């Protein structure tokens, strides 16, 4: 397996889907920095600076993404489903044990947020999404660690 | 029992209703271009009322109402003022705007929902050449992007010519409208008057 053109592939990946997010209208208009109240759930910009934590990040929002349905969110979970594989399996050529990532436990409350207001969890998590793929993509030439 | 002496009936089961955390009055408003729309909320922080004054608006969460629209009517409820407003235009599958009121930078999850549609409608009417039946023609051109939407031609008939500005009349009579290969609605009135 080379290691380089698995990580040239994870960033034309994230490019891909940072495309894909800028072709939602309606995402491109939101503050990704801003704060909502009740999304606090989603793991927007928080520092993100190990392997495990974009790991978990990553199953987070492919939980979360499964749930809501549109056509376009369903080919991002994909993109990030490979996403995480690429990360595993860089995460193996620098000798470190991923364990795989379970999504949130507490969905139970997610339901409430879908159910009352769709448009706000829809253009926050994607939103969220495009700013936690630019950071993830900044720090993956900083030697990221586990 | 109202008149004599009844007996009381056994109580019914009990209703309960929970509430949210922000009240928006009202929720839901649909207009037209052009027509002025007040959107009236009460924000809660911590069973507190916030004060009008720290009450923020926002449109889609994209950018701050200008502080121009923003009214106080009361110390505990503000309010925004929409004047000669033009349709929304569609962000994906939500054709309404989504109007957020918020205790300064801080927003929440709830809104407003500001439905503005285009029921700009021709209809075309035309006699035949015997003058038997008159067929009006009209298009759905500007309402295919609304689901769950019903559309009935409503006409209110004169006892003598048309009037300089015309008006909906509170009694009308449906007609029967048939659509075409074309794409528009027919409506054949036969005799016509």
């Amino acid at each position: 397996v080379p290691i380089q053109k698995v990580q040239d592939d994870t960033k034309t990946l994230i490019k891909t889907i940072v495309t894909r997010i800028n072709d939602i209208s309606h995402t491109q208009s939101v503050s990704s920095k801003q704060k909502v109240t009740g999304l606090d759930f989603i793991p927007g910009l928080h520092p993100i600076l190990t392997l495990s934590k974009m790991d978990q990040t990553l199953a987070v929002y492919q939980q979360i993404l499964t749930s809501m349905p549109s056509r376009n969110v369903i080919q991002i979970s994909n993109d990030l489903e490979n996403l995480r594989d690429l990360l595993h399996v860089l995460a193996f050529s620098k000798s470190c044990h991923l364990p795989w990532a379970s999504g949130l436990e507490t969905l139970d409350s997610l339901g409430g947020v879908l159910e009352a207001s769709g448009y706000s969890t829809e253009v926050v998590a994607l939103s969220r999404l495009q700013g936690s793929l630019q950071d993830m993509l900044w720090q993956l030439d900083l030697s990221p660690g586990c | 029992r109202l008149d004599g002496p009844g007996i009381w009936s056994d109580w019914s089961t009990p209703r309960v209703f929970t509430t949210q955390d922000v009240i928006y009055f009202p929720p839901k408003i649909l207009t037209s271009v052009g027509s002025n729309v007040s959107f009236h909320c009460i924000y809660k922080k911590e069973n507190k009322i916030v004060p009008s004054k720290e009450i923020v608006w926002w449109m889609n969460l994209a950018e701050k109402i200008p502080q121009s629209q923003y009214d106080v009517v009361s110390d505990h409820v503000s309010k925004v003022t929409f004047f000669n407003l033009n349709e929304t235009k569609p962000r994906g599958k939500f054709t309404y705007d989504a109007v957020y009121c918020c205790n300064e930078h801080e927003c929440h999850h709830r809104y407003a929902e500001l439905y503005v549609i285009d029921v700009n409608i021709n209809i075309s009417c035309e006699t035949d050449g015997y003058l038997t039946k008159m067929t009006c023609r009209w298009s759905t051109s500007t309402i295919q992007s609304l689901a769950e939407s019903t559309l009935q031609l409503r006409y209110h008939r004169s006892s003598l010519y048309c009037s300089d500005i015309p008006s909906i009349h509170p009694i009308s009579e449906p007609k029967d409208c048939y659509l075409q290969s074309d794409g528009f609605y027919e409506c054949i009135f036969q005799p016509i008057f």
